[PDB]
DNA sequence: ATGCATTTTTATTTTT
DNA sequence: AAAAATAAAAATGCAT
């Protein structure tokens, strides 16, 4: 259940529709947290913004 | 239960881009009409 | 709905340009007045 | 949130072209007035 | 996805 | 000797 739309012109918005993802993702009163999305945001904007400079240079 | 999703968003903007483009054109165009007069 | 974002804006310093090639318009035209006047 | 600010270069000879020109410039003018010696 | 709360079935202790 | 009352283990359901 983890999808991707072209929300917008120049807009791409990434969900995981899963209900209980954020419970996962942010951890609970019960349990640890075991983020998975943030690591790939650490990822996805280096490549992004590197790949929109060599557009560029 | 509740819809706890989450979402990532990625986007851009050019019009500034565009603009700056378009202004430079018709620099190069004045140009133009210059030297067809020379 | 928590939400991540990226946010990509494009530049480009024409300003710089704009003055080049100006100067090179105001340049010519000093040779056409030579020629004609 | 996070936002990046990309920029294109943009850039002209303008420098040499003046030089040149200007040389011209001093030819016309020079041999235009010495003819009607 | 990971876990906790309630219901049901069971083997043992105790009363009759 | 029967079987009422109980704690522990397994299954269903909801909770973050």
């Amino acid at each position: 259940n983890i999808r991707y739309k072209k929300t917008g012109d120049l807009q791409y918005t990434i969900t995981s529709h899963a209900a209980y993802s954020g419970f996962l993702e942010f951890g609970t009163r019960y349990m640890e947290a075991e983020p998975f999305m943030w690591p790939v945001y650490e990822v996805i904007r280096k490549s992004t913004v590197e790949e929109l400079k060599a557009l560029f240079e | 239960m509740t819809e706890y999703k989450i979402k990532a968003t990625i986007e851009a903007s050019v019009a500034k881009f565009k603009r700056q483009i378009d202004s430079a054109v018709k620099s190069v165009q004045r140009f133009k009409r210059v030297a067809d007069q020379t």
